[PDB]
């Protein structure tokens, strides 16, 4: 069948934004809770 | 339907999040919390 | 002009010492999975590009064989373990690399291996003395060599249709073993045979072999069916009027000539049969049919023959009776005849079975089951299968120690007791073997999916505590008495297991320079 | 590594590339000589003591090795137009070449299998051959020459045959048997009784 | 031994490293799927280009130094005749079990929970397809019959024959008849032989009911055929393996003759034994000489004399299928042989094929046999190939429909049902047990999705519409358009798999998603 072309390549973009966000999160998420990791910057 | 079936399953899988990272932070086994939240989910509905 | 070492040279001391229990943890870690029967398998390709998959440790070990020095001595003493013994290869293996594994902070401390040497001998003789002590031998505690295998024979048909007549059965797999060489145990030696009509607890124990009736020709109930000094004599191919084997089709055009040949070929079947009184068979068998006339002779001669005999059933009751199997009438010998204490057909099921009662010394038995259907009596059979196997299997180890880490649990337990009371260096060592001894149960449980930790902990925790039996079920994740669960080790493969990993570790230890020549 | 002897699968991505571009570029060999027209190709032989130039299609792709196996497999399946008419491979190899860079075009702006390509290229050249059918021409003109001319050949076939009992009504039946049908010649049209 | 150039994995990258390239093999042959599935060209080392889309054959073809994927491409190979045309969906389903496998370890799983689980799934998928098989040999012997018939062309339409594959599905329900009895409901291929070659048309397929035994018959001059001679009772077939030669020397031989006491003394004694030997064949009355080995120059001759044609170099199956279909018995030595053990057929005739000028020799029964052979012709030897395996397909389609009466859908409406009610149910199961379930869902998703993506629909929404379908109306075949099809809902398309077929797919599935997972340690050693 036919579709979009999608002759652009937003998705490198959108998936090196998605892996740095996920990289903030992934180092923000140890600290949730009460007995949360402590982090020293 | 469609795209959103999918999508709102991804959404529910995600939303599980919270309740592992609070496992993983408190030292309890992942699995084990999560499996016994939702057995006894089976009558209560936020309390447990 | 020759060198050998190619100019290259190697330290010595506790760095070569490091470099064999490095090389011990390698080879452990590589051979980890397979523990237990739950344990995973290992894939290797072989140089000819073989692929195994196997989770046996000895064929690991066979394909692997790695040149480390180190690895080499512990491939070996598992070799000479599997081949002594066949159990715990992979047991004895695990055990050398935890021990090399617990050697090592002695090492960087300064400890000399002479020391944790002398520190893992004494833990091994006290290990030893402590599963001796654990080792269950009893008499009155309602259990013993016999009364156990009736037991285990008991728990092999729970949830089965004679559950509930145990009691009679249990007997029955229990004698089928012991009546046979106890040291020589085989399952093809207990024949059970199917007999329609009467109660399923109204069983027959025969001490020799049984089998369906086979003869079918005249002379039938015409001769004696009892025998208090029986000879049982397999007579191969005579037993008839006319040559059966090795015999010729002989065309004759006049009567005279005809009826002649057949006078003659009927007066040398009258000398051979006479020859077969003359010989002492009370019992003539044989796997052909047999004819009239022998059958005729042997009633008038108070002679029992009976022909049609399964292989089967005819070399199980040679084997029962002492006797052989002759070709001929005339070559039959003294030696070749068995006896029994008693022979009879038992009429049971409206038809007439011949058995053999009473002979002590018979290498194989028969079972008669009885049953109101056919259906019944192959449950019967099946159920009474099981528990003779596993009543085999518990004979042929009859001192057994608690498994399912019981056994390391109570050795880890006294080990510990004593390095209170061994003031001094050896504290550590007795430790350390301690310690290690724990890491089959450990092992098994990673292996098994289950929390080690969790399942350890509960594990020491209880063993202090009530029996020396507890242990870890691999049924359902949890701990409790194997023993009473009928699950245990054989006390001997335990030790053998244990003293081969000590040897390793020690002939490994022991090693504080390596040198290869080039060839 | 996979299968060995330097034949191995390759990336999907450059399987697809090669498989189109390819199997195209085998056009290009051609494509200058289409047509009375066309253009001379070198060939030239690594001794470089039997080059030679010309300008049948034919000749320049069965003479001109092709290392990826797309263009083996074109030519392959192009090879059919020999033996089937003997002329025009030419025309064949561009035509094909064209059809996979518009497919190759499709597939850049769709990135979809092209099994609804390869559906509709085939409702597109039946629309095609019924096109041409349609502007077809018939030079069958003084068909009593063609009826003399079937009869004449049909005489000389049945030499030294079994119908040679009665060569002139054996001709005339055969050449009834064709003219009469106004269609279709394929034996499953004309029925034989033996009786 | 052998430790240098040997490599391992375990502990950190085994699994991922297995999964994949379990998921590499996978990927294969994953688009190739369906009747539609996109071809793959594999190429001999010769450099013979060959065409296909068969996802067994390009994995039996595929070598590789991947421990997993060899392991896989073994078992596939071995899976292809349990069932031949599961060999990409157990391979699909496998992959995608992988698949989940790994996300299941890397939340904390043990590979023997995930192994445990995916079984219990897989138990619980086999009860539901029961659940919701249906029966066609239980309602009508005319149904019955006619969907194998339309079971075998659909088998050959994806091929070359679609043009006259009736001729092709009617050989084949007619060995299966004949080879096949309702006592056990197995067909026996051993006895249906393929055979076939270069040459001919499609249409030219014939089913033999005896062995077919293509042989020059040794002598230029040996007669070729053998007549019925005008209704006589058939032909006699004298079935033998010893030689047609007297005992020779194997250290010197050369007899040759110097004088004439040699040459009378050496005469009496070939002669004596040819004659010996031709006097038994007349005596036993067989009309033609079989033997396993061949013939010498007199003996050829002697049976030229006396009409008895030769058959020479028979292989002991060929015998064993010319006893089945003569009913005759296998003598081992002329002195053996008798009127008594000689089979009888209705004649050995030379058959044409087409344009074919080989003459082939044919023995035909004409009647019911319990061995076959299935010729097969056609125009190119990717016609041939591709007739036998569509015939190959057939025949195990065939076996599996009578074998068992219950049938399901294809087009991924079975995998759609399984994965509803194996969703429903890990809701109902508490521990790892959900997850395994989930997996194991999630898994079965992927043939209808691979099945839609070949076919160019959206997996997705086509996944959602079957789902929905299948769920909020009720349970019924529907599955993904994987013909060309005027809409879905295959039950009223009569694309039918047999239930046994699927069982096999999903058992044989689980089993190499055990055997990969429960491997943690893999170890390869270098090459020479």
């Amino acid at each position: 069948n036919a579709t979009f072309k999608n002759k652009e390549k937003p998705q490198e973009v959108r998936k090196a934004n998605i892996i740095a966000a996920r990289s903030v999160a992934d180092a923000i998420r140890t600290s949730l809770g009460p007995k949360g990791m402590d982090k020293m910057i | 339907e469609g795209v959103q079936a999918f999508i709102w399953q991804e959404f529910a899988s995600a939303l599980e999040v919270i309740p592992t990272t609070l496992a993983e932070n408190a030292g309890l086994n992942s699995i084990k919390v999560v499996t016994e939240l939702r057995s006894k989910h089976e009558n209560g509905e936020l309390n447990d | 002009i020759v060198v050998l070492k190619e100019g290259t040279d190697a330290s010595q001391g506790k760095g070569q010492i490091i470099s064999n229990i490095n090389a011990c943890v390698a080879v452990q870690e590589a051979l980890k999975p397979t523990l237990g029967p739950l344990g995973s398998d290992i894939l290797i390709v072989t140089s000819n590009q073989k692929t195994t998959i196997s989770n046996d440790g000895a064929t690991i070990l066979k394909l692997l064989d790695v040149v480390h020095p180190a690895a080499k001595t512990l491939v070996d003493i598992s070799r000479a373990q599997d081949a002594e013994v066949g159990d715990g290869t992979t047991s004895v293996t695990i055990l050398a690399g935890e021990l090399m594994k617990e050697a090592k902070p002695f090492l960087e401390e300064g400890i000399s291996s002479h020391l944790i040497m002398k520190g893992y001998r004494k833990a091994v003789s006290l290990a030893v003395e402590k599963i001796n002590e654990l080792a269950v031998d009893i008499t009155s505690e309602k259990s013993s060599g016999r009364e156990l295998l009736e037991r285990c024979a008991r728990t092999a048909m729970s949830s089965k249709l004679i559950h509930n007549n145990a009691d009679f059965f249990v007997k029955m797999c229990v004698d089928a073993v012991l009546s046979l060489d106890r040291n020589d145990l085989d399952d093809k030696l207990i024949g059970i045979k199917k007999i329609p009509g009467g109660a399923m607890e109204e069983s027959l124990f025969i001490n020799g072999v049984a089998f369906k009736k086979t003869f079918s020709y005249a002379g039938f109930e015409q001769q004696p069916k009892k025998f208090n000094n029986p000879k049982i004599l397999s007579l191969n191919v005579e037993l008839e009027l006319k040559a059966e084997k090795d015999n010729a089709e002989v065309r004759v055009e006049h009567v005279e000539d005809y009826q002649a040949i057949v006078d003659a070929e009927w007066q040398l079947i009258f000398e051979k049969l006479r020859q077969v009184e003359e010989t002492g068979a009370n019992i003539v068998l044989s796997k052909l049919p047999i004819g009239d006339l022998a059958t005729q002779f042997f009633a008038d001669r108070n002679i029992f023959c009976a022909g049609r005999v399964s292989a089967d059933d005819m070399n199980r009751v040679i084997q029962a009776v002492g006797g052989s199997i002759q070709s001929t009438t005339s070559d039959i010998k003294p030696e070749h005849l068995g006896t029994c204490a008693l022979f009879e057909e038992m009429q049971i099921g409206s038809e007439r079975y011949n058995l053999f009662q009473g002979c002590p010394q018979a290498k194989t038995c028969t079972l008669l089951l009885r049953g109101g259907a056919e259906q019944v009596i192959a449950e019967v059979e099946r159920s009474l299968h099981d528990a003779i196997m596993i009543v085999k299997r518990a004979l042929q180890n009859k001192l057994i120690v608690a498994g399912g880490g019981a056994t390391e649990m109570e050795v880890s337990k006294c080990l510990r007791d004593y390095s209170k009371t061994i003031a001094g260096k050896q504290q550590m060592i007795i430790n350390a073997f301690a310690k290690a001894l724990e890491v089959i149960p450990r092992q098994l449980c990673e292996n098994a999916g289950f929390d080690a930790i969790e399942i350890l902990n509960k594990l020491r925790l209880a063993h202090s505590k009530g029996e020396k039996w507890y242990g870890v079920v691999f049924e359902t994740e949890n701990i409790g008495d194997n023993f009473a669960k009928f699950v245990w080790e054989p006390a001997l493969v335990k030790i053998n297991a244990l003293n081969s990993a000590t040897e390793a570790t020690n002939l490994i230890l022991s090693v504080d320079e390596t040198i290869t020549n080039k060839g | 590594q996979i299968f060995g002897d330097q034949v191995t699968e390759e990336r999907a991505e450059n399987a697809r590339l090669s498989a189109f571009v390819g199997a195209i570029a085998v056009g290009d060999l051609v494509k200058s000589t289409l047509g009375p027209k066309g253009m001379d190709k070198l060939l030239q032989s690594a001794s470089s003591n039997t080059c030679m130039v010309t300008n049948d299609g034919a000749t320049i792709l069965k003479s001109i090795p092709l290392d990826n196996p797309a263009a083996k497999v074109l030519v392959n399946i192009s090879k059919v137009q020999d033996d089937e008419v003997g002329d025009g491979t030419t025309s064949v190899t561009v035509l094909s070449a064209e059809l996979l860079r518009e497919a190759e075009k499709l597939i850049d702006q769709s990135k979809i299998h092209p099994q609804t390509i390869i559906e509709g290229y085939r409702l597109a050249s039946a629309a095609a051959l019924d096109a041409l059918t349609k502007a077809a021409v018939d030079n069958s003109h003084d068909k009593t020459m063609f009826r003399e001319d079937l009869i004449h050949i049909a005489k000389t076939t049945l030499s030294s045959k079994i119908l040679s009992q009665d060569k002139d009504h054996f001709a005339e039946l055969a050449t009834n048997a064709i003219l009469r049908l106004k269609g279709s010649t394929n034996l499953e049209h004309i029925q034989i009784i033996k009786i | 031994k052998d430790q240098g150039n040997k490599k391992r994995q375990h502990g950190l990258e085994a699994k991922k490293s297995h999964i994949l390239a379990a998921r590499s093999v996978a990927s294969i042959i994953k688009t190739s799927l369906g009747p539609r599935g996109l071809d793959k060209i594999l190429i001999s080392p010769d450099g013979e280009i060959t065409i296909t889309n068969d996802g067994a054959t390009i994995l039996s073809q595929m070598e590789l130094d991947n421990e997993i994927a060899k392991l896989l491409v073994q078992l596939s190979k071995s899976q292809d005749d349990e069932i031949g045309d599961g060999t990409t969906g157990v391979v699909v389903l496998a992959s995608a079990l992988l698949d989940q496998a790994l996300e299941l370890i890397q939340k904390g799983i043990h590979p023997i929970k995930i192994a445990n689980g995916f079984d219990e799934a897989a138990k619980l998928a086999i009860s539901k397809l029961e659940e919701t098989c249906d029966d066609i040999s239980a309602s009508n012997d005319e149904l019955f019959r006619d969907f194998l018939l339309r079971a075998a062309k659909t088998s050959l339409g994806s091929k070359i024959v679609s043009k006259d594959h009736d001729r092709f599905a009617e050989m084949a329900v007619e060995a299966v008849i004949n080879v096949m009895d309702k006592d056990r409901k197995d067909v026996d291929f051993d006895l249906i032989k393929m055979q076939g070659r270069v040459g001919g048309s499609i249409s030219d397929s014939k089913l033999i009911n005896g062995v077919i035994l293509d042989k020059d018959f040794s002598h230029p001059q040996m007669p070729k055929c053998v007549l019925p001679k005008e209704g006589s009772d058939g032909v006699k077939l004298a079935i033998l393996t010893c030689p047609f030669e007297p005992p020779k020397p194997k250290t010197k031989h050369k007899l040759d003759i110097s004088s004439v006491e040699e040459y009378q003394k050496l005469q009496t004694y070939e002669q004596d034994k040819f004659k010996e030997m031709i006097d038994d064949v007349k005596k036993a009355g067989a009309d033609v000489v079989i033997c396993q080995w061949g013939f010498d120059d007199e003996a050829n001759h002697l049976l030229l004399q006396n009409d008895l044609p030769a058959v020479r170099w028979v292989g002991g199956q060929e015998l064993e299928h010319i006893a089945i279909s003569t009913n005759g018995r296998i003598v081992p030595r002329f002195q053996d042989l008798s009127k008594d053990k000689l089979g009888t057929c209705s004649r050995i005739y030379e058959q044409e094929f087409g344009t074919t000028k080989d003459r082939m020799l044919i023995i035909e029964q004409s009647k019911e046999t319990k061995t076959v052979t299935c010729f097969v012709r056609g125009s190119n030897k990717m016609i041939v190939d591709e007739a036998e395996r569509a015939l190959h397909d057939s025949l195990c389609v065939v076996r599996n429909l009578v074998k068992d009466s219950r049938v399901v859908y294809g087009g991924g409406a079975a995998e759609v049902t399984m994965s509803l009610a194996v969703s429903e149910e890990a809701d109902k199961q508490r521990g790892i047990d959900q997850y395994a379930f989930r997996g194991f869902a999630q898994a079965l998703d992927t043939i209808p999705m691979t099945l839609a993506e070949n076919s160019g629909l959206d997996p997705i929404g086509t996944l959602s519409t079957l789902k929905s379908k299948q769920l909020k109306e009720k349970i019924s075949n529907i599955g993904v358009d994987c013909l060309g099809y005027g809409s879905n809902d295959m039950k009223e398309l009569f694309v039918v798999d047999p239930f046994i077929g699927k069982k096999q797919q999903i058992l044989l599935a689980t089993q190499l998603c055990r055997m990969i997972l429960k491997i943690d340690n893999v170890i390869i050693s270098g090459k020479d």
